[PDB]
């Protein structure tokens, strides 16, 4: 797979060519935010089971016809199903946030996933909602100011918000 | 490719797990060894042909008759000459990157994959180039840990040539 160092790379390879002062840079500087990415993907990874439940939570009180008979996620062997699932996409984020390149995540998680649900007759609509919920979860939390060392990572904050909706599309 | 990043979030899925604590640990270490090893890499990209053309003649010298020995895989032609060139550039772009990764994935991923059947069938000797990369390995001019870095994936190559 490919981390944000191995992707810059690999362009400049395709181009059999040298990093650019630019690219150098870029990269140095990622290192530098370096502290407060690993903040993040710990503070998420330890409160996984939290996000989850919540966005959980939020979703079905949002989409309360998944849960009526019938309801796609009706019957604790769906329910289960269903949050697995969840959990699955954020250790998918996860690993794309350390990372820092969203490659993973498309390759090991989000390929196809579409058609998935589709096939098993899945809302890929309420599926993408499951995830926004477990994007602010997630992003309050990474980004909570208590217990950390006061400094800016709307940055980071941003760019993980973007893998988040990336997934969400990839269904919806 | 392969960094010590893709190798933690590697290991963590292929568990189906989170990330762990030492994983966590790790690309930490990965981030405070990247600055010299950054700063190295651009050096040898700041001295590309000063070291090319450098380890060029040392392999030309050395190793004389591929200047007259006729024969698609020697030098005695502007052709080969501009290959052997073209070649000993392919080795230096590919040490910088494995500093800006922070490992050996991007030259076993590049160079290192299928190198014998490589120099086998266009019969190329290791030795021309395990040459030219001693050239460089100590005309980079680099001190402190940059110099380290360097002279690792430097061995590492020559390691893969014999
Ligand atoms: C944005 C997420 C929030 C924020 C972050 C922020 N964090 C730091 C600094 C540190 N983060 C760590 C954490 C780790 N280092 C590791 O090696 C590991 C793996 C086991 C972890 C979890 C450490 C040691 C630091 C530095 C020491 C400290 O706590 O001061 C910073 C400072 C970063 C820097 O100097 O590079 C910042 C700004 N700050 C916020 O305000 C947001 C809520
Ligand atoms: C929850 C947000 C919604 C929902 C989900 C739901 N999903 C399934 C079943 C599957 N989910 C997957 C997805 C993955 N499997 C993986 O291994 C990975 C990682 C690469 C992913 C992303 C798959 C393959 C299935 C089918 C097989 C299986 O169970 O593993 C179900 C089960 C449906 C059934 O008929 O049995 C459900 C209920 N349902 C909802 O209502 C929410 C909108
Ligand atoms: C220079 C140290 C000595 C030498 C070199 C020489 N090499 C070739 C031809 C090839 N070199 C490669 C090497 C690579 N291709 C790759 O894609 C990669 C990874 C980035 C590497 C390392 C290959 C595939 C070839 C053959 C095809 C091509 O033209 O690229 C030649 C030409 C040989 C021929 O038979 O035509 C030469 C002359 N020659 C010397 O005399 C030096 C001691």
């Amino acid at each position: 797979m490919l981390d944000a160092f191995a992707k810059v790379v690999a362009q400049a390879d395709a181009r059999g060519e040298f990093l650019t002062n630019a690219q150098f840079d870029a990269l140095s500087n990622l290192v530098k935010e370096g502290n407060k990415r690993l903040d993040a993907v710990n503070r998420i990874t330890s409160n996984a089971s939290t996000i989850v439940a919540n966005a959980a939570r939020a979703l079905f009180a949002e989409q309360p016809q998944l849960i009526q008979p019938g309801g796609n996620a009706y019957t604790n062997r769906r329910m289960a199903a269903c949050l697995r699932d969840m959990e699955i996409i954020l250790r998918y984020v996860t690993y794309a946030i350390l990372a820092g390149d969203s490659s993973v995540l498309d390759d090991r998680c989000l390929n196809g996933l579409r058609e998935t649900y589709q096939a098993l007759g899945t809302p890929g609509s309420s599926v993408a909602v499951a995830i926004q919920k477990m994007k602010d979860a997630a992003i309050a939390i990474a980004n909570d100011p208590n217990g950390i060392t006061p400094g800016d990572c709307s940055a980071l904050m941003s760019e993980i918000a973007g893998y988040f909706d990336r997934a969400a599309a990839a269904v919806a | 490719m392969k960094t010590p990043i893709t190798e933690a979030i590697a290991a963590a899925d292929t568990q189906g797990r989170f990330l762990s604590n030492t994983e966590l640990q790790a690309v930490d270490g990965r981030f405070k060894r990247a600055v010299a090893s950054m700063e190295a890499a651009r050096a040898l990209t700041n001295n590309a042909q000063s070291l090319i053309d450098g380890a060029a003649q040392a392999v030309y010298q050395k190793f004389p008759y591929t200047t007259t020995m006729q024969g698609s895989q020697y030098a005695s032609t502007p052709e080969g000459k501009a290959k052997c060139a073209r070649d000993i550039g392919y080795y230096l772009r590919m040490i910088t990157y494995c500093l800006v990764a922070g490992g050996t994935g991007p030259m076993d991923e590049y160079l290192i994959a299928g190198l014998s059947e490589i120099n086998s069938t266009f019969d190329l000797s290791p030795s021309w180039y395990i040459e030219a990369l001693k050239y460089i390995k100590a005309n980079h001019g680099l001190t402190g840990q940059a110099a380290v870095e360097a002279n690792a994936y430097i061995d590492y190559a020559i390691n893969a040539l014999s």
